[PDB]
């Protein structure tokens, strides 16, 4: 249900330092 | 170089 | 992981370390997919050319870790294996086709800020994300170079590579159950998995629902971070029917 949502990031709406690199690649 | 883990797990 | 960086705390809370009991050492990476099931590479457990054949009792799974060698009191959780399940058609003779295994834990592990399961993809997310040039993320406590060892979990993001280029990079026979990832020499940037990273996850963050999916498993390569070579990954979606079967049967 909760898979893949990290307690210290997605659950708290905090981004890690390079996840935006992945997003930019998803074109 | 691994630190010892509690004997309980071994 | 070669040419990666230190992970942030809680960045990869599905990260699992497979740890040999005696002698005490890093065997491989792995992934938490529920509170009692861990996913890894078949070759981490079984590889007859090298006389590798571990039994449940031979190892431990360590979850919640950041530091490689330290016992992370109050943070990591250590769990015993109830049973190992290796893909019945894992092809260790020829090319490591279907390089996948499951481990059932003796007791459920408690989730925490540091311990949390990754999702497994369904057809649509694999179709949506497993595209040349789309980047995934590989994590592990493996070697920093082909020829030292990290203090904490390492992370590198790498683009999926076109199947023809994967094929043309190697004399191994590649199958639809594998994909490759890594930069090409003319792209400038670097990074790869290496010894000790085997079995760990290749993950992608869906831009549709903002959840992390494990699309691959670190499976094999030729050296580490060599120009013109790519890391190969087990294609998790393509073996999901076996994963489901196992979990549903056991
Ligand atoms: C146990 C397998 C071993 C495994 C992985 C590897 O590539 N093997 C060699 C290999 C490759 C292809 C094969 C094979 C063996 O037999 C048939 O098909 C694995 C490995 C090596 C390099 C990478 C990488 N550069 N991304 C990823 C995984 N190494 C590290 C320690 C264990 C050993
Ligand atoms: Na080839
Ligand atoms: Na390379």
């Amino acid at each position: 249900a909760d898979c893949g949502l990290r307690p210290l990031f997605e659950k708290k709406s905090l981004e890690d330092k390079t996840e935006r690199e992945l997003l930019e690649s998803y074109i | 170089d691994f630190e010892e883990i509690p004997e309980e797990y071994l | 992981i070669v040419e990666g960086s230190d992970a942030e705390i809680g960045m990869s809370p599905w990260q699992v370390m497979l740890f040999r009991k005696s002698p005490q050492e890093l065997l491989c990476g792995a992934s938490l997919i529920s509170d009692r099931w861990v996913l890894t590479a078949a070759h981490c457990l079984l590889y007859p050319p090298w006389d590798k054949n571990f039994t449940e009792n031979d190892l431990l799974v360590r979850i919640g870790k950041h530091s490689r060698t330290r016992y992370e009191r109050n943070i990591e959780k250590i769990s015993m294996l109830e049973k190992i399940y290796i893909h019945p058609r894992y092809n260790w003779r020829e090319n490591l086709d279907r390089d996948i295994a499951l481990m059932k834990l003796k007791k459920p592990v408690a989730f925490s800020d540091y311990i949390h399961p990754v999702c497994l993809p369904d057809r649509e997310t694999a179709a949506s994300l497993l595209q040349a040039g789309y980047k995934g993320r590989v994590t592990g406590w493996g070697n920093l170079k082909e020829t030292g060892q990290p203090s904490v979990l390492q992370v590198v993001n790498l683009p999926i590579v076109e199947r023809p280029v994967c094929k043309d990079s190697t004399r191994i026979r590649i199958t639809d159950n594998m994909f490759c990832a890594g930069y090409k020499p003319d792209e400038g940037k670097r990074g790869d998995a290496c010894e000790g990273d085997s079995g760990g996850p290749f993950v992608m963050k869906s831009p549709f629902n903002n959840r992390w999916y494990q699309m691959g498993i670190v499976s094999w390569g030729e050296g580490c971070d060599r120009d013109g070579k790519y890391g190969f990954y087990t294609h998790v979606f393509r073996l999901k029917k076996w994963i489901q079967k196992v979990i549903d049967q056991f």
